[PDB]
Parts: structure tokens; C-alpha cells; sequence
């Protein structure tokens, strides 16, 4: 069992894995039965300029993680890890907390803001 | 059929009081204490309440009261017995937990103390 | 027992709320937390999280931790803190946001 963290354009989630043993190809595996994402959208990495690009062909560039046979526990993938992951088209990553927009203070209405 | 309604029958104009328009006065006095008792029994229908609740003692104590003052000592007894779950309820969690929202049960200690206040 | 008559304006204690003081590091989306709080809230580092305040306000600050905070505090500087409406001593509760 080992958490690592997914940072994306829209923003950071969480994946639990067995461990570092697996290689890349079943951490995508497990990104797409858990996260829904589909397989040929996943991009994997470790630089965070990677999510910087605007083409799946600059994604798969950064090789460091695109290759699916590199073992995981050749990157020193730890509990709290860091990952960058990027996918085409933009999300909503779930567990969003309520915010309120600002200078929604203080509404005093008035008889003559009524009128 | 005309029913009037009015609190000292002397302030109206004396004029309303001939034979033939307002011939029929009633006063609906001060209950005594099976009057409170039964005010009590029908305002504490629907609030949960707990088998000490001695309705008796506090048909007895209370005197001078009214109807209206009745219904609000029932819901001051309410209040306060929320206030005293107050302690453990968390305001800024909006869910509140179902077994705490079917715990509470007002006594005759709230009771008491709402009389006193 | 206690005095019930004014048992609503005291707070709670929880774990997901601190209190603030003063600090070192001076980035305007920075505060510094200690490492147990992180281990109690499952939060981990660069993670950037929510900062709820007086009269609801809220904004987003990165966390980091250092040994030197406690951790029953937050080590909130004066910016963040002045955004927040807040002065040392008070509580603050604190989340994660998980879309940037």
C-alpha cells in the first residue's frame, strides 16, 4: 500500500496503489479504473512543466514516465510522493469544498435601494 | 350571527350594548388549574417528551397564567432543552448526527426551569 | 455541571482547527505548519490548502512544515493573516482544496 499525489492542469488528487514493485503501465491501469480517466489520455511524469504543454505529443515527450515497462520503484516513489499526470480536456476534479465569492458581505438592503 | 370580541367590556361605546344588536355577554375568565392542566395536555401533544414529565405540579405552580402564556412556557421548555445539547452540537457542521437528532427529550427538570424563567 | 445560558458563542475543539501566530518565512502563499499536523490531517508537502477566517472570508496558501512550529499552531504571517481578518490567538480551521 503506498499513496502517491496526481497533479494535474485542473488541479491534485490522490491514487492508493499496492506499491512500488508495479511499473508504470499498472499505476495507468489503476489511474483508469480508478479515476476514470482513459488510458490514451494519461500522460505520466515527474517535472512539472509537464502539465505546461498544450499537446499530447509535448506530454509523451517527457519520457521520464511515458514509458509504461519503467518500474515504479526506480523512481523512489514514496509515501506523498509527487506525480504529474496530463490528460486532454479539462475536468472537475470532485471534493470541492463551498467558497464564497468575494465581497459578498455585509447585503444591508435598504427602503430606498427597494424603491 | 355577529361575535364580538373586546378585553374590558366597559371601554366599548355604550351605545352597543342595547337590546338587539350585542344582547349576549361572555366572559372567558382565567382558567383554574384543570384549565391549565388541560392547556398543558394539548400544547405538549407533539413534542417529544420524556415519561417524568409531571404536567400536575406544573398545572399547580403555575398561577395566573393564560393560554398564551402556557404555550410559550411549553416552548420555553423546548429551547432550553436544546440549549442543553447545545454543549456537544457544532454549529458549523450542518449535519447534525440522526441518533444525536433523536436523543433529546424534554424533562421535567427543563420544565422547572423554564417555569422559573 | 455548567452554566448553560450562554453555551453557543464558546468553540469547539477539533482537529481541524489551529491557531495563529507569527512566523519567519515572508511569501505571500505561504504558511508554515508542522509535521505532525500534516501526519493528523493526512496532508503532505506543496500541497496548497484553504484557510477559512472571521466574517467568511477564506483564500488558498501553500503549506509547508518546519520543526519549529508547534502544533497546535499555525505560524500565519501578517499578510495572510490581515487578509483573513484575523489577529494572533484566534482559531482558524483549515481544508484542502483539491482543484487549482
Amino acid at each position: 500500500m503506498m499513496m502517491l499525489r496526481i497533479r494535474s492542469r485542473d488541479g491534485l488528487e490522490r491514487v492508493t496503489a499496492e506499491g512500488a514493485h508495479i511499473t508504470v503501465s499498472q499505476l495507468k491501469t489503476l489511474i483508469a479504473d480508478q479515476l476514470q480517466i482513459p488510458l490514451h489520455k494519461q500522460t505520466l511524469s515527474t517535472n512539472r512543466d509537464l502539465l505546461l504543454a498544450k499537446t499530447p505529443a509535448d506530454l509523451l515527450a517527457f519520457t521520464d514516465l511515458t514509458d509504461p515497462n519503467l518500474p515504479l520503484s526506480s523512481l523512489n516513489l514514496g509515501h506523498g510522493s509527487m506525480l504529474y499526470l496530463a490528460y486532454d480536456g479539462e475536468r472537475s476534479i470532485p471534493g470541492a469544498p463551498p467558497v464564497t465569492p468575494a465581497g459578498s458581505f455585509g447585503r444591508k438592503m435598504t427602503v430606498d435601494d427597494l424603491i | 350571527i355577529v361575535m364580538g370580541a373586546t378585553n374590558r367590556p366597559n371601554s366599548i361605546d355604550p351605545a352597543l350594548r342595547r337590546f338587539g344588536r350585542f344582547d349576549r355577554e361572555i366572559d372567558i375568565g382565567v382558567p383554574d388549574e384543570i384549565g391549565r392542566l388541560e392547556v398543558l395536555r394539548i400544547h405538549t401533544k407533539n413534542m417529544k417528551l420524556a415519561e417524568d414529565v409531571d404536567l400536575e405540579r406544573i398545572s399547580k405552580d403555575t398561577h395566573g397564567y393564560v393560554g398564551a402564556d402556557l404555550a410559550a412556557l411549553c416552548t420555553e421548555a423546548a429551547l432550553q432543552c436544546i440549549r442543553e445539547k447545545m454543549d456537544v452540537i457544532d454549529l458549523e457542521d450542518d449535519s447534525i448526527d440522526a441518533e444525536i437528532l433523536n436523543s433529546m427529550a424534554v424533562t421535567n427538570e427543563h420544565f422547572h426551569t423554564a417555569l422559573g424563567n | 455541571k455548567k452554566d448553560f445560558s450562554t453555551a453557543i458563542l464558546e468553540r469547539k475543539k477539533s482537529p481541524n482547527r489551529l491557531v495563529v501566530d507569527e512566523a519567519i518565512n515572508d511569501d505571500n502563499s505561504v504558511v508554515s505548519l508542522h509535521p505532525a499536523t500534516m501526519e493528523k490531517l493526512q496532508l503532505f508537502r506543496g500541497d496548497t490548502i484553504l484557510i477559512k477566517g472571521k466574517k467568511r472570508k477564506d483564500t488558498v496558501c501553500i503549506a509547508l512544515a518546519d520543526e519549529t512550529c508547534e502544533e497546535p499552531k499555525i505560524r500565519m504571517n501578517k499578510v495572510v493573516r490581515s487578509n483573513l481578518r484575523v489577529r494572533l490567538g484566534d482559531v482558524i480551521s483549515v481544508h484542502q482544496c483539491p482543484d487549482v
